[PDB]
């Protein structure tokens, strides 16, 4: 029952996968470096490869290796990212809106370099941690005991 | 292929009362179900389409419904505008689009008696060599009324023809007229010439005859 | 507000040709698929071609397949049905609809008020008129319209003069190919003697009008 | 392939062009059901199923939803609710031999009838009979396979007839088949209503100096406000000015 | 207490036919009346609560009615899937909950004459030393059919227990076998053992007979 | 979207005590009083028993008062009915449904599917399978599976080829304390030696397969 095909260390090679609306996109982005302990640090755009349109509710994936090579793996999150684009239209930088107060006043003010100032950023509101509830004690009761426990009918 | 039965035929009823009709196929289909009203001489007009579907411009009181091999049209209250012949069409097998047979609908009324008169051939027409015997069937309801020709006291089947008006925009009563046609030298070999009228309204079959060229 | 006029329709022989023509008007012609239908006289609708909005796609019912041909011109907003070799089951009336495309299959929504065509390989003829006289609670009499075609005939007591209680039957076409019809009505027993009636008959295709007496039967 | 081993294709991802079928006239039987070929080349479709095979013309009817008999019950079985066409078109000048063409079998018995979209293949011994049949032929053992008679003299309802089902199944996924696009020739310098790829708008298009990335579309403003478009047929980039206008 | 009198027993009508059924209570319950529905098998559904109040999710075409001790439960147009058992609860005395007798809803159709056979007891079961007659009834409507049993045309009552299936899917008709179970020394005892079945597409009772041990 | 699962449910003998578990979902639990409704085999729906929402008052008809218990653990989200003293009038099918609380009266808003719940003194018995051969307009066989318990018997013919013409009657609880159930099936009288009919019967709870023959009788 298929419903699709196709068909078309020194490397460090990037790739994300994500679904929207039933469409898998998959990034990719081949780069060379020479490092085997970790990521090599430095930046460096991902840019499309391919949309599927597999239509798949997908909740976990695996790898397949080849056997007779480590790989990292990180989860995306619905952040605010200020891009900047140099004049070839290549993202030559990026900052994190809410990775420290620094990068949110970068965003708040949509540039890199931050004057030396003070800039009001964000709003900030105490949110309660518990519920109070109060009624007068009651001191008058309905007199239900003397009509089950008359001593007399 | 796909054929459509309409059922009832046809059916009587008053002003206001909720009529319904059933419409039933051969194989199931999903929801191609169309229901057209075509007035007497008038063209046919949409009234449904996909079986629960009010066509724009129709009145509310029509209502479809009904899926697979079933389907049913039913008016809420009848209305005198509502007098007409529904006809069920199906749309699943694309290019081979049927209609129904079509349920009539009449006025209803009280059972109304048949007034029966036999007319021997004209002279005239005895003159040309064919010869025309006419049993009239005159103001009567419903019209199912069995008419059957006799001669010689023998049953006669395929030699007449019958023609029906429409019920009756005064008294929506039925006329009926056979046309026994056949050869003048068949008129002669008989005497006796009879039509026999059976109807709702007759509690006994009416028989009015006569016997030839005495008058 | 969609209108639809069909025209071309007649009398013609068997093996012949027909050239039916719609026009169609107060909406897009040429983004709806157009129908033809056509109903036979007293029986019910029958599907018979359908062209695509594009005037690309073809299609007709079996009955039909490769005996007739559907055309569009979308600048003159006209449909087009040529029916060659007509055969007696072609009688019928032929209507061009609109499909409107709400639903992946064809329905019908506008209709025209049709053309009449009629296939026979008889002739005009002038109606034979004759009498139906009554007998001895009141009377009927009546005229006979018989041998006539094609149809149809007007048929008229007293020039008109008398309206109430008369039917007029339907017409039916007999073995022969030609039509008969009867009309008759009821008048009082008593006044048959000094009241006249004749029946005028008039048939137009073949131009015969016929003013027939009706008197009781004497004997 | 013959009709017990139906051979199915299948059709997605690709512009459907159905002119095939409409130019083709040389169709001898042809129905859809649930869809009209009329709509048809401007309607997405998940995905198209081809399965085609060889009957005879008497059984050529047999091939739809609500049939019976040996075609529509032991090889080939459609569903109540089949949204697709059957197409069924004469092959004798192909399928037939002087000593008779044998090469095309079907499946005479079966203990049960074909599901939706059932292939069987098996030869499994039919047992007819109480006795059973342990892979052995004789008193109530027979194949269940069975040789077309197909001759050049052979009659109608016996000559051989090639028939083809497209069923178009539209799921709950994005339609990789569509029915092609038209389009119009390009005019540039002039106020023209342009539309790329859905992105509609009014302005002068004109050729332009940016240097799009190869996998970029289109070009944006500081208003977002489309500025600038790459042709879809010719990688050209064209600029996007809004049409002259002010005051008089 | 209280106790619910639903009415009819059970009802034969066509689809589009507008049923009504009627639920008395012995004593008066002010509006705390509810209908619910049960198809065979199936678990009860809720219909009305309140006696006039349609439950969320259900057809508008049926509706409650009525206060004090007689309702009425009303469905306009009947639909094929409307075929199950209605119930009548009422709730005034809540700690007292009590449902109606029911009202079964059949496909109406045509008279049809029951095939009547009679089996005799297997010489294996006569082995164990139990002998059991069956008289099968098939192909019947409606589903009233009196099944009487003869030994040596004395009459036979309580001597055997009846079972009926459902309302026919195919052609809407009743089946009932009867099965007559006794001892070995009640069997040899008497001769002559008859079937009398009595329906009302019967002309006349049909009667089924065989002796003992004749084959 | 409320979703209501009953469980625990089975076969044990009079005088002994079972726990019935309902699951709730899809809604709030513990702000709703809970009611469990019993249904016998054959017979209309009886009230039972209900529990408020905080599982404080627990309220029983006489026919059980003083017998059954009902609690909940709103915790859980679940509803424990434990039916002590089991009578054979006991074999029913329980459902929970929840209150609703719209009106000053009980009223069920849902219906879960419900657990079955048999009361008998009788161990697992096989089926005996007996014949029932037609005689000499078509005729019509079939097999007896008497003195078998507990529910339910599937029953086949020809291993499941033979479908059209079966009917397979509901079992009866004769006084035996067993079950007793036919299946018949009306075949051509024409096809009654060639045929072979064989009718299988499997009953798991007593794990009884049987395929018994069905040929005409011998006189
Ligand atoms: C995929 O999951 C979502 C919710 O998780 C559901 O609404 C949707 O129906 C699922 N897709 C399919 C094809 O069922
Ligand atoms: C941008 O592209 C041009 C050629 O298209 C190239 O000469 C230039 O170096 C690029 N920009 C940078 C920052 O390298
Ligand atoms: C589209 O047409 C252009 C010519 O205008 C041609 O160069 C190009 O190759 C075409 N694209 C494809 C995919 O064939």
């Amino acid at each position: 029952n298929c419903t699709f095909e196709y068909v078309s260390f020194k490397n460090l090679r990037e790739f994300v996968f994500k679904n929207i609306d039933g469409y898998f996109k998959i990034y990719s982005k081949h780069t060379p470096i020479n490092l085997v302990r970790d990521l090599p640090q430095g930046f460096s755009a991902l840019e499309p490869l391919v949309d599927l349109p597999i239509g798949i509710n997908i909740t976990r994936f695996q790898t397949l290796l080849a056997l007779h090579a480590a790989y990292y793996v990180g989860y995306l999150q619905p952040r605010t990212f200020l891009l900047k684009y140099n004049e070839n239209g290549t993202i030559t930088d990026a900052v994190d809106c809410a990775l420290d107060p620094l990068s949110e006043t970068k965003c708040t003010l949509k540039s890199f370099t931050v004057e030396k100032g003070i800039y009001q950023t964000s709003n900030f509101r105490v949110q309660p941690t518990e519920s109070i509830v109060r009624f007068p004690n009651i001191t008058n009761l309905c007199p239900f005991g003397e009509v089950f426990n008359a001593t007399r009918f | 292929d796909i054929q459509m039965t309409q059922s009832p035929s046809s059916l009587s009823a008053s002003v206001g009362d909720r009529v319904t009709i059933t419409c039933r196929a051969s194989q199931s289909i999903s929801s191609y179900l169309n229901w057209y009203q075509q007035k007497p001489g008038k063209a046919p007009k949409l009234l449904i389409y996909a079986a629960s579907s009010l066509q724009s411009g129709v009145p509310s009181r029509f209502s479809g419904s009904g899926s697979g091999t079933d389907f049913t049209l039913t008016i809420s209250s009848l209305q005198p505008e509502d007098f007409a012949t529904y006809y069920c069409q199906q749309s699943y097998s694309t290019l081979a689009l049927t209609f129904g047979g079509g349920t009539k609908v009449e006025i209803k009324r009280t059972v109304a008696a048949p007034s029966v008169f036999i007319f021997p051939p004209s002279d005239e027409q005895l003159k040309s060599g064919t010869a025309s015997v006419v049993c009239l069937l005159n103001n009567f309801y419903p019209r199912e009324a069995k008419v059957q020709w006799k001669v010689d006291n023998a049953l006669q089947s395929g030699n007449s023809q019958e023609s029906v008006t429409e019920q009756d925009s005064k008294d929506s009563t039925y006329s009926l007229s056979s046309t026994l046609t056949l050869s003048k030298a068949d008129y002669e070999k008989h005497k006796v010439y009879a039509c026999e009228v059976t109807h709702q309204g007759l509690s006994s079959p009416v028989t009015k005859s006569f016997n030839r060229g005495e008058c | 507000e969609v209108q639809l006029v069909e025209s071309g329709g007649g009398v013609v022989q068997p093996g012949r040709s027909l050239r039916l023509s719609c026009a169609a008007s107060a909406f897009t012609f040429s983004s709806y698929d157009m129908h033809w239908v056509r109903q036979a006289p007293g029986k019910g609708l029958e599907w018979v071609a359908v062209i695509s909005y594009d005037g690309s796609n073809k299609y007709y019912a079996d009955s039909v397949k490769g005996r007739f041909t559907i055309s569009r011109d979308n600048s003159k907003n006209t449909l087009y049905l040529q029916m060659n070799s007509l055969r007696a089951e072609d009688t019928a009336v032929y209507y061009c609809a609109k499909d409107g495309g709400k639903l992946w299959v064809y329905y019908f929504d506008y209709w025209g008020q049709g053309t009449l065509v009629t296939v026979s390989s008889a002739s005009t003829k002038g109606p034979s008129v004759f009498p139906l006289a009554p007998s001895s609670g009141t009377a009927a009499l009546g005229c006979l319209v018989k041998d006539y075609f094609p149809e149809p005939v007007t048929v008229s007591w007293n020039s008109g003069a008398l309206t109430s209680g008369v039917h007029t039957f339907p017409a039916v076409l007999q073995s022969s190919g030609l039509y008969s019809l009867s009309s008759v009505v009821t008048v009082p027993s008593s006044s048959l003697g000094t009241q006249t009636y004749i029946c005028n008959v008039n048939h137009k295709p073949s131009n015969t009008k016929v003013d027939k007496r009706v008197e009781p039967k004497s004997c | 392939a013959s009709v017990y081993a139906w051979n199915r294709k299948r059709i997605s991802n690709c512009v459907a062009d159905y002119s095939v079928l409409y130019n083709s006239a040389s169709f001898s039987t042809f129905k859809c059901y649930g869809v009209s070929p009329t709509k048809l080349n401007d309607l997405c479709f998940t995905n198209v199923y081809a399965d085609s095979f060889v009957i005879r013309g008497d059984e050529v009817r047999q091939i739809a939803p609500g049939q019976t008999g040996k075609i529509a019950d032991y090889n080939y079985k459609l569903p109540d609710d089949f949204t697709g066409c059957v197409i069924a078109w004469n092959s004798n000048n192909l399928d037939s031999k002087v000593g008779g063409n044998y090469n095309y079998l079907y499946r005479l018995f079966r203990k049960s009838n074909l599901k939706p979209f059932e292939r069987d293949i098996s030869t499994e011994i039919y047992q007819a009979g109480s006795t059973p049949c342990n892979g052995v032929e004789g008193f109530n053992c027979y194949f269940p396979l069975q040789s077309y008679g197909f001759q050049p003299t052979n009659g109608v309802g016996y000559q051989p007839y090639r028939v083809v089902v497209l069923s178009f199944e539209l799921l709950h996924a994005p339609a990789t088949v569509c029915g092609p696009k038209k389009s119009t020739n390009l005019v540039k310098n002039k106020c023209v209503n342009f539309n790329f790829n859905g992105l509609t708008g009014t302005g002068v298009l004109t050729e332009s100096n940016k240097k799009f990335l190869p996998f970029q579309q289109f070009g944006r403003d500081i208003a977002d406000t489309t500025d600038a478009v790459r042709d879809p047929q010719t990688l050209e980039i064209l600029d996007i000015t809004p049409c002259s206008f002010g005051g008089v």
